[PDB]
């Protein structure tokens, strides 16, 4: 027998948004860690934002304990002040 | 929404430095004074 | 029993600016006011009891 | 028998700083021996070593409390 | 432009040291505080036992 | 006329090593001073006091001075 | 790791890149002054010529200031570096901080 | 234990364990317990000093009865109440 | 010049001897003559005057290394003010001795101490190092 | 709006502010109690009364300073403010339960106040040993009100520990591993684990004391087969983890302060710092019986606890030398915060070394329950935790308030405090070695000089405390608003301005994995 | 750290007032209690 | 507005009312123990229940009705419940420490033996064994309940959960009966002290856990739980297994080895 | 007893207290050395304009920071534990004396042969005899034979106390229902003072201990006269 609702039938609010977006392979609420590009000026890391600036944390090398934090602004790609890899903001919404 | 910025993220007003002085005086002064008056209270019982 | 969760989801997602502890309706306000009155009244009574208990009888 | 008793000697059963059980054991031992020697008509004097040790070791108020409770019938140890 | 320390530094240091030494020397020697120093080299022993 | 080329690399590391060795030297020097002025001094004071110490004579002086409840 | 000569050659090459931009110039100098050394004159020379290609006179003077600062209490290092740099300073018109009065408190 | 019964551990398997093992065990222990029940002979009262402790009166009743006092089996410091 | 509160998310200027080339220029907005000075800077710097070279420096930077590293007389204010408040503390201790503390016990009277000292010497208090060791029992005096 | 924001808060910053205000007020109470202690001892004789009133003062001095000053400021205050900011989190994991952790403390404080107002107070020492704390030697409500005070403070910290552990484990950026979190975040989590494990044992211990006093149990009463020593085990099983709970957040702030004002982007030996704090927390659970070397334990037990206690010096030494290695080569900024941190390193080391002396059970026989112990823990608490608190306060005050302090006044404050604390407690080593017992209202005449100097030092520290209140007033009175802060690239908590908006990290940080 | 000039500067005289008031708030109540200790003990 | 998955909670009065309820309960107990009155205590208990009801009511509103419990929020609640149970384990550990301390070194006042002279322990093979089978059986039935819920079976979920609750009530009634029938009391020295305080706190936890299961039962009746999202039930199941394991330790230590 | 301006331990009266003195000297030298080294290194780190702010490798130096303290701790534990077990060594006492703590005084029992027991109260300050010590003198002293191994048994009849005599390196907690044992051997005659060392109520500071060490013959006559 049945009688127990499913998440597809009954999930609501933010939980449902996360569920439906994951089913499309999208991550609007930042549950996953983005995978880096090569970080050159031709192939910068693309940082989504709903505003015109967002804080980037750069782990310059694997297993570094020090994270480098800076505001990434809309416009030309900026570089991590420690290792120089490029980041470019992509506003949306 | 709530007020933001310096002097607005606290449960006490800093609009007037002299009213603030009276309030900081009452705040820290009451804490420092309390044990002495409890000493007094216990001495005055017997 | 029938599944009426959809009706509750609509009620508590209503765009009325109410906090969650008051969004059920008037009964929430009554239960809140009963709770806070007992807490604050009981606290004042405890201070009275301390005053009484602080001196010999 | 082996006299010139100065004080209770070292006892390997009780080698630590807590000596409560040493006093407790010898108090039991004396009154168990005394009870055995009284019922069968023998002489309590064979129990003397236990008497000296517990008198040396036990606080006066402990012996007196234990004595009162043996007489009242409320002593919790087995004699 | 000269700041507070350039104008008043020397006076604050001199007055503060003078005031501090003077009031602590006064408190230490002039108001009856018993420091209870060692009797060694200071106190002459006196007979104490009686009949 | 021209100035000679001074050492330009590792000045901080060289200053550190020099003074760490310095501190080690001073530490040994203090441990010797402390063994002589405190540790050995304490051993000798107690050794000298008890070498010819006479406890009965010490007691008699104390008894004659009247300090004891049990010995007049 | 790498020898002193290889370290200096890496930094000479870094500042000698013809189309080095302003960010890379600042990044190089700010990284270089973190090391336990006063940079060799040949490194400063390449850095000063990078300033010339970037039309940045003020950064060239600032580079000379930090050479003096990195020397700490060793007063003999900075006059020597300036001595070795005089041909470059004359060729490029770079006045020293002292010549500009920027060594005054 | 000697029940194979493996594979997927699902609702059906655990209902199987509930009705086939768990509740039968409870029925057996209930049986066992309701056979050794019935009052046994209360022992002679001895006013032992390590028992019936009274250092402060209880905050209920007359201050001398424990919270779940049973007159049949729980004596007072002075003995069983009649 | 003017830095603003709502600016905190933007690259800013600092004067740090371990960060000689800051992220932005000290002065971002150029006057007509300052615009021409920057144009002249694209030509040979030998053609720049001393004043123009200093002016180029002051557009890029706020303080020189000598200015930002200068010593101050603050230690005189700090040490002197600390001694004042430590001195003021003695005033509180004087008030406490005068108005709060009563007499100390009679065992601190000079004659008690003198008799107490002998009795301590009679019982040989600390005879190895601490006290009686410093009394000469033969000469009847404190050892020199 | 005011009631909603400050009584119904679900915001980690406002709640942190509430903790800081509460801890500062309690700091006044604990300070006044400490002056009453040293006034009684400032000259031979009696001043207040006999030992009951004196040791109700002594008992409350410890409770206020430990449970109401240090812990709320370090864990509730700096923790709630800094931990979410340092990991880019929008708030704590349980923001509403976070608010109850705070609001349990004023009633807990009220219960401690009540215990000293009714009957003759609880003159038991902060250890509350029976039978002195029992219902015969301390009849009445005082001890029971003390127990209930500890209950409420225990529940507050236990729930706060659950909140911090959950927040630190679960609410980091998905690319950030635990080995990419700042050392202060590490120190708070480890502290929270020690709280989670130790406080329930204390709660059990003091609940058994409650039932012994009111329900005729005999856990600690030999007449019923109990043992007063059992309570000591239960208390001190919590008791030592508590002192490491008190210092660990200090360790984390010192790391940040020394790193920042050395001009460094990172502390020396990050992983070694993590290892040492985790080793210190682990070792802190197996050494408790070094508080009981004179109760009559077997020699082998006294041999183990001697050895296990001394091992803690190895991980602690790694932290001390790493702080020194962080200073090495730095562009030293002689800020007031740096001075507090440098005073911490030296004075904590001194107090730690005297702890190693006490770890030797043979020597502890003569030093236990003497002022040598008082000298030990005041050098690690009143010159370690407080200096770390003062350094953290003056360092992060511009972040919390948006206003700057007067650095000259703050340096003056440090100098007065440094003289006062050392004049107070260094002579107490002499009193301890020469045999002055703890918890005495009066002393043999020989101990007069060092007690006199010590009490004079306590007045110097009082002047520093009064100056501190003025310095805070002056900062709010003048309203010098922060403009720029250095080293934001390695101090995330500053990157949202001063003060940060009510809601921060509504959009989380971007950290990719590569 | 860099900061704006004080929006409401506190002159040396104003600081003298704030410091004096702060100290007096600590010293007067405790002084009163300690001064009257004997009135409390022998009563 | 937010682009993270975490829950910003509405400002709430229940933290304050819960903290004030703790003040009233603790001052109430002091009033009861020393001044012969129950007024404060009954007010504190009443406000405590009201706080817990409305607090957890709002959690249901925030999750089932408003949808704020994303997978990340659920993961946090998992850590919170595990850590809370751990703190409860250490609380009981102190009482087991007290028991073994007293029973491994029986003092002369007891007769130097365990059980003490004059103590007649309950037979571990009678009701204590029945209680053991009851809680163990409730662990089986609640596991059946869980799998029924995950497989979408409403009826069998309610049946298994009701059986679990009935066993919890059965245990409580059996323990209440044992308490009345026991010839020893909490005042019979350290044996009665360790027995009733340890089993008493456990009995309280049984009542707490049964209440939690009853909450889950009525929430299930109202279709709150999905086959994949039901942490309230999972938390109650973890707490119930914790209650079961504590009993097993109590049975082996106090009822069996300590007899 | 302690004397004015005392810095260290009271002079040792027992061989064990002598051992503790030399062990303290050994440990205190290490304490002075480490704190001075830390203070010096602090000043060394802070007195140069030279800088090195890039990433520092930590592996090699932490071997030193870990092996050296480990060796030092062993250099402390070795003599510490030798004294610990030497304190515990089997000795054959010739006398057993019990002391019971009370609020607020000590009682003593000599029950090897006779039932000798008495109370020991502090001499009030207003009743001190000229030259007697405030808060330290007692009416009835603990008379003991010198140069003999004595077994002390310590307990209490109310709250916790602690029986301490610093000169002899003695401190043993007084716990009701428990009989704690320590050993006493005085190398010299005289008077040796101690004070209660566990908080025990209103007169915690005012229940001291006074040992009177005399030759055996005087002890025997004193014991008989005290029955
Ligand atoms: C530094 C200590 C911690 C911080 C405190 C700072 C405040 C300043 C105080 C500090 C200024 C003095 C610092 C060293 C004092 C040593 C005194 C001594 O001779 O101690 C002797 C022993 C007992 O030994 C004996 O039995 C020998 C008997 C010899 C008697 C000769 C009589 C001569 C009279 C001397 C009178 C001295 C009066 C001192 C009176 C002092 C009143 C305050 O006492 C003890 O064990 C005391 C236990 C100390 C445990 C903590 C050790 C911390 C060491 C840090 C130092 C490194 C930095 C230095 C450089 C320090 C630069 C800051
Ligand atoms: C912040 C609080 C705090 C801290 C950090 C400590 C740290 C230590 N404590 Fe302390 N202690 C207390 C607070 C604290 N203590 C309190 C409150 C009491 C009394 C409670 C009461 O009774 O009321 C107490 C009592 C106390 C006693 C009992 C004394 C007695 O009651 O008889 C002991 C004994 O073992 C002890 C030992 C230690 C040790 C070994 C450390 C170690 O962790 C310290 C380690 C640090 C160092 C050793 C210095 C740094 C290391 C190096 C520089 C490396 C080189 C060093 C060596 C090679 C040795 N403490
Ligand atoms: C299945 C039954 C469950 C028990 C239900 C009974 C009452 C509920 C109270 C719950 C309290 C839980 C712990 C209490 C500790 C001791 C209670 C022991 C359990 C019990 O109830 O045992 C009874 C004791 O009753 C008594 O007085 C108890 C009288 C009331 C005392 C209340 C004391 C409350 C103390 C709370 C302290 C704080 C709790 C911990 C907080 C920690 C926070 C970190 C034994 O009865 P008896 O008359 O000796 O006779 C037995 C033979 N006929
Ligand atoms: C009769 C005598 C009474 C005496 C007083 C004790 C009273 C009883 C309290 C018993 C516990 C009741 C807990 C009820 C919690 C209900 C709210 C709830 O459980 O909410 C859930 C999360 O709960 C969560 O925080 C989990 C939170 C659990 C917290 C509670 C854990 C028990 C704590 C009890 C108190 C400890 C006392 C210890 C004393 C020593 C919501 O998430 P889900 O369920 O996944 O589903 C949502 C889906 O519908 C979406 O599709
Ligand atoms: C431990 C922390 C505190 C330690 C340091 C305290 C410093 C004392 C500051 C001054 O305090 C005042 O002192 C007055 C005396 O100078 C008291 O007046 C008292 O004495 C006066 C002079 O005799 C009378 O005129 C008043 O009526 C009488 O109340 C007054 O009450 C008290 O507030
Ligand atoms: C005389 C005395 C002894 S203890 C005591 C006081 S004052 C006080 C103030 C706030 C909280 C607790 C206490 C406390 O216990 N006063």
């Amino acid at each position: 027998g049945g009688g127990v609702p499913t998440d597809e039938e009954q999930a609501t609010g933010l939980e449902r948004e996360v569920m439906l977006a994951a089913r499309k392979g999208q991550d609007p609420y930042n549950i996953l860690a983005p995978k880096a590009t090569s970080g050159t000026k031709e192939d910068p890391n693309l940082v989504p934002s709903i505003t015109n600036k967002r804080i980037v944390g750069c782990i310059c090398e694997e297993d570094n304990s020090t994270v480098i934090w800076f505001w990434l602004h809309k416009g030309e790609a900026q570089r991590c002040p420690s290792c120089g890899t490029h980041y470019k903001l992509v506003p949306h919404q | 929404h709530y007020e933001e910025g310096p002097g607005k993220n606290i449960p006490f007003s800093v609009e007037n430095k002299w009213r603030l002085l009276a309030m900081m005086t009452l705040f820290f002064g009451s804490g420092f004074a309390a044990p002495f008056f409890i000493v007094r209270h216990q001495l005055l019982k017997k | 029993f029938e599944n009426r969760v959809a009706e509750k989801q609509k009620l508590f997602q209503e765009d009325n600016g109410l906090p969650v502890h008051l969004k059920g309706g008037a009964t929430d306000n009554i239960l809140y006011r009963v709770t806070m009155t007992l807490c604050l009244g009981g606290t004042l009574y405890s201070l009275y009891c301390l005053g009484w208990a602080s001196f010999p009888h | 028998k082996i006299k010139n008793y100065q004080t209770a000697p070292f006892d390997s059963r009780f080698p630590n700083q807590n000596q409560t059980r040493n006093c407790w054991q010898n108090y039991l031992d004396f009154h168990r021996c005394e009870k055995a020697m009284t019922a069968k008509g023998g002489d309590v004097s064979v129990c003397e070593w236990y008497r000296r040790v517990y008198k040396s070791l036990c606080p006066i108020s402990w012996v007196s409390t234990w004595d009162d409770r043996r007489a009242e019938g409320t002593f919790p140890g087995k004699i | 432009a000269p700041d507070f320390h350039d104008k008043y530094g020397n006076a604050v240091l001199a007055s503060g040291a003078t005031f501090c030494v003077a009031v602590w020397v006064y408190m230490a020697t002039q108001i009856g505080i018993e420091w209870n120093p060692s009797p060694v080299g200071r106190v002459t022993p006196k007979e104490w036992r009686e009949q | 006329t021209a100035l000679a080329k001074p050492q330009m690399r590792g000045l901080l590391a060289r200053r550190l090593r020099f003074h760490i060795v310095g501190a080690f030297m001073v530490s040994l020097g203090f441990a010797t001073f402390y063994k002589f002025a405190v540790a050995e001094k304490r051993k000798k004071a107690y050794a000298d006091f008890y070498r010819n110490y006479d406890s009965m004579k010490d007691f008699e002086e104390m008894r004659k001075a009247g300090i004891f409840q049990s010995a007049k | 790791h790498e020898t002193d000569e290889e370290f200096d050659a890496r930094w000479v090459t870094y500042f000698n890149k013809p189309d080095i931009d302003a960010w890379e110039l600042r990044k190089g100098m700010n990284t270089l002054v973190g090391y336990d050394l006063v940079p060799e004159p040949k490194i400063i020379d390449a850095a000063l010529r990078a300033c010339r290609r970037l039309n940045d006179f003020a950064s060239a003077v600032r580079i000379l200031e930090v050479v003096k600062d990195k020397a700490g209490p060793h007063k003999e290092i900075y006059p020597y570096v300036i001595q070795e740099l005089r041909p470059t300073l004359n060729e490029l018109g770079i006045s020293t901080p002292e010549e500009l009065g920027l060594d005054k408190v | 234990a000697a029940k194979g019964d493996h594979g997927g551990t699902g609702a059906r398997t655990w209902r199987f364990l509930t009705f086939g093992l768990a509740l039968p065990s409870v029925a057996l222990c209930t049986l066992n317990s309701w056979l050794h029940s019935g009052h046994r002979e209360r022992p002679a009262f001895i006013p032992y000093h390590h028992l019936r402790i009274r250092t402060k009166p209880f905050s209920w009743g007359d201050g001398n009865h424990t919270f779940f006092h049973n007159p049949r089996v729980n004596p007072l410091p002075t003995g069983y109440e009649k | 010049s003017v830095v603003k509160s709502e600016d905190y998310a933007l690259p800013s200027y600092v004067d740090r001897r371990d960060y000689p080339l800051p992220d932005v220029a000290h002065v971002k907005n150029l006057s007509a003559s300052q615009k021409a000075l920057k144009e002249k800077e694209k030509a040979s710097w030998s053609s720049l005057s001393i004043d123009e070279k200093v002016e180029l420096y002051r557009l890029k930077f706020k303080e020189s290394f000598a200015e930002m590293n200068r010593s101050t007389n603050e230690w005189k204010t700090v040490v002197g003010a600390a001694m004042f408040f430590i001195g003021f503390t003695a005033l509180l201790l004087i008030w406490e001795k005068h108005y709060v503390y009563g007499p100390i016990p009679h065992t601190f009277e000079e004659e008690w101490v003198a008799k107490q000292t002998k009795r301590m010497l009679d019982m040989k208090v600390a005879p190895i190092q601490g006290f009686s060791a410093k009394w000469d029992y033969d000469k009847n005096e404190w050892k020199k | 709006m005011f009631i909603n924001r400050w009584l119904f808060s679900t915001n980690h910053k406002d709640i942190g502010t509430l903790y800081l205000l509460f801890g500062a007020w309690a700091g006044m109470v604990g300070t006044a109690l400490s002056l009453l202690i040293r006034a009684e001892l400032g000259q031979p004789g009696t001043l207040l009364g006999d030992d009951q009133i004196y040791n109700v003062v002594v008992t409350a001095h410890a409770f206020v300073m430990i449970f109401f000053m240090v812990m709320p400021i370090m864990i509730g205050g700096f923790g709630n403010w800094l931990v979410p900011l340092m990991i880019g989190a929008p708030d704590m994991a349980f923001p509403r339960m976070n608010n109850m952790s705070f609001w349990l403390l004023p009633p807990s404080f009220l219960l401690l106040l009540a215990s000293s107002m009714v009957e003759a107070g609880a003159g038991t020492g902060w250890t509350v040993y029976p039978p002195l704390a029992g219902n015969l030697a301390h009849a009445g409500a005082s001890v029971d009100l003390t127990i209930f005070s500890l209950h409420l403070a225990g529940v507050s910290s236990i729930l706060g520990a659950i909140n911090f552990i959950t927040t630190i484990i679960n609410m980091k950026p998905p690319a950030m591993s635990q080995y990419q979190t700042p050392l202060f975040v590490w120190s708070v989590m480890i502290t929270a684990v020690l709280l989670l494990l130790s406080l329930p044992v204390l709660a059990a211990g003091i609940t058994m004391l409650l039932t012994d006093r009111n329900l005729n149990t005999t856990f600690f009463d030999p007449a019923g087969g109990g043992d007063p020593i059992l309570y000591q085990h239960l208390f001190w099983f919590f008791g030592h983890p508590e002192v490491y709970i008190l210092i660990l957040p200090g360790f984390g702030m010192i790391s940040h302060i020394v790193t920042y004002y050395s001009g460094k982007k990172e502390p020396f030996g990050y992983m070694g710092m993590v290892w040492a704090m985790m080793s210190i927390g682990f070792l802190g659970f197996i050494v408790w019986a070094h508080h009981m070397f004179t109760v009559g334990m077997d020699v082998d037990t006294r041999a183990y606890f001697t050895s296990a206690t001394m091992i803690i010096a190895i991980p602690t030494g790694v932290k001390v030398f790493s702080w020194l290695a962080t200073l090495h080569g730095g562009n030293i900024k002689w800020s007031p915060a740096m001075m507090w941190a440098l005073g911490f390193i030296f004075l904590f080391t001194v107090g730690g070394l005297t702890g190693i002396v006490l770890a030797n059970s043979s020597l502890d026989i003569v030093l236990h329950d003497t002022y040598y112990v008082v000298a030990h823990f005041h050098y690690v608490l009143s010159m370690g935790a407080v200096f770390a608190i003062m350094g953290g306060f003056v360092h992060w005050f511009p972040l919390f308030s948006g206003y700057t302090l007067n650095d000259t006044w703050a340096k003056i404050h440090f100098a007065i405090m440094f003289v006062g604390v050392n004049m107070t407690f260094f002579p107490q080593h002499f009193l301890g070695l020469s045999g002055m017992p703890r918890r005495y209202s009066d002393y043999p005449d020989a101990y007069t000089m060092w007690n006199t100097i010590s009490s004079m030092g306590s007045f110097i520290s009082l002047t520093a405390v009064m100056l501190m209140v003025f310095i805070i007033w002056e900062a709010f009175a003048s309203k010098r608003e922060v403009l720029t802060v250095d080293l934001t690239t390695t101090n995330l908590e500053w990157l949202n301005g001063c003060p940060p908006p009510y809601h921060t990290f509504e959009e989380p940080t971007y950290v990719n994995l590569k | 750290i860099t900061a704006k000039p004080a929006k409401t500067p506190t002159s040396p005289k104003e600081q003298a007032i704030g410091l004096s008031v702060t100290f007096l708030s600590f010293l007067l109540p405790a002084g009163w209690v300690l001064y009257h200790l004997d009135n409390y003990k022998k009563s | 507005h937010q682009t993270h998955a975490y829950h910003m909670v509405n400002p709430s009065p229940w933290p304050l009312t819960g903290a004030l309820s703790a003040l009233l309960m603790t001052s109430g107990l002091t009033m009861w123990f020393h001044f012969n009155s129950m007024t404060l205590l009954m007010i504190g208990l009443t406000t405590n229940m009201l706080t817990m009801y409305q607090w957890w009511r709002d959690v249901i509103r925030e999750s089932t009705f408003q949808g704020h419990h994303t997978p990340a929020v659920q993961k946090g609640l998992r850590y919170g419940m595990i850590l809370f149970i751990i703190s409860e384990v250490l609380f009981f550990t102190g009482f087991f420490w007290a028991f073994y301390h007293s029973s491994l070194a029986p003092t002369p006042e007891l007769g130097g033996c365990w059980p003490p002279t004059g103590i007649h322990p309950l037979n571990p093979l009678e009701v204590p064994l029945l209680n053991t089978s009851v809680l163990l059986a409730s662990g089986v039935s609640i596991t059946w309940a869980h799998h029924s819920l995950m497989e979408g079976d409403r009826k069998h979920m309610l049946q298994a959960l009701f059986i679990t609750i009935t066993l919890g009530v059965y245990f409580t009634l059996l323990q209440a009966s044992e308490y009345y029938e026991a010839p020893f009391t909490i005042s019979d020295g350290v044996y009665g002290s360790t027995f009733f305080v340890a089993t008493g706190f456990h009995g309280l936890h049984v009542i707490i856990g049964s209440t939690f299961l009853i909450v889950c039962f009525f929430r299930q009746l109202k279709f709150h739980f999905t086959s994949n999202h039901h942490f309230g039930f999972e938390a109650a199941a973890w707490y119930w297994h914790f209650v079961d394991v504590v009993w097993l330790f109590l049975y082996v230590s106090i009822y069996w080895w300590g007899s």
